[PDB]
C-alpha cells in the first residue's frame, strides 16, 4: 500500500536533521572558518548552536586587536563554514 | 523565498553522498560530497577529500544558497567511506 507522502516527508526529515545535528556536534572544540557577508573571513572555535540555528556560539574569536574569549556570530551574516575534523 | 529552501525533504535526501557544485552569495563557489541538509535552515554539509590527503567538512547557510548542481553519481567505494563518518 502507498505510504502518505507527508509521513515519507517527515520521517525524511527527521533523517536529514539527526545527521544535521551529528556534524555539528563533531564541530565541537574545533577551530573553524567563517565565510562572512561583505567578503569577510574569521575564525573562532566552535561551542554550540540554537535548535532554530539562528546563533553559533564560539570561543576564541579572532580579531585585528586580539582573540576574544566567547561571541555569539548571527547565522544571517554567514554564508558557510568549514573545518577540518 | 530561495528555490533551495523551497525543495521537498525527499529531494533534499536524493542528494546524500553525490557530488554537488553549490554556487552560494557574494561569488562563492563550492564543489563537495552531499552529507545532508538540514531541513530547519536548509544549510547543507559537503565533505572534502583535499589534494593533501586530510579532509574537510563544510556547511553553506540555507539562505545564502543560490544553485546546486550535480556533478557524480558517486560509487560503492566512496559511499561507505562517507557512511563511515560520525
Amino acid at each position: 500500500a502507498q505510504e502518505s507522502l507527508e509521513s515519507q516527508e517527515q520521517r525524511a526529515r527527521a533523517a536529514l536533521r539527526e545527521r544535521y545535528l551529528r556534524s555539528l556536534l563533531a564541530m565541537v572544540g574545533h577551530q573553524v572558518s567563517f565565510t562572512l557577508h561583505e567578503g569577510v573571513r574569521v575564525a573562532a572555535h566552535f561551542g554550540a548552536t540554537d535548535l532554530d540555528v539562528a546563533n553559533f556560539y564560539v570561543s576564541q574569536l579572532q580579531t585585528p586587536i586580539g582573540v576574544q574569549a566567547e561571541a555569539l556570530l548571527r547565522c544571517s551574516d554567514i554564508i558557510s563554514y568549514t573545518f577540518k575534523p | 523565498m530561495s528555490e533551495w529552501m523551497k525543495k521537498g525533504p525527499l529531494e533534499w535526501q536524493d542528494y546524500i553522498y553525490k557530488e554537488v557544485r553549490v554556487t552560494a552569495s557574494e561569488k562563492n563557489e563550492y564543489k563537495g560530497w552531499v552529507l545532508t541538509t538540514d531541513p530547519v535552515s536548509a544549510n547543507i554539509v559537503l565533505v572534502n577529500f583535499l589534494e593533501d590527503g586530510s579532509m574537510s567538512v563544510t556547511g553553506i547557510m540555507g539562505h545564502a544558497v543560490q544553485t546546486v548542481e550535480t556533478m557524480n553519481e558517486g560509487d560503492h567505494r566512496v559511499r561507505e567511506k562517507l557512511m563511515h563518518l560520525f
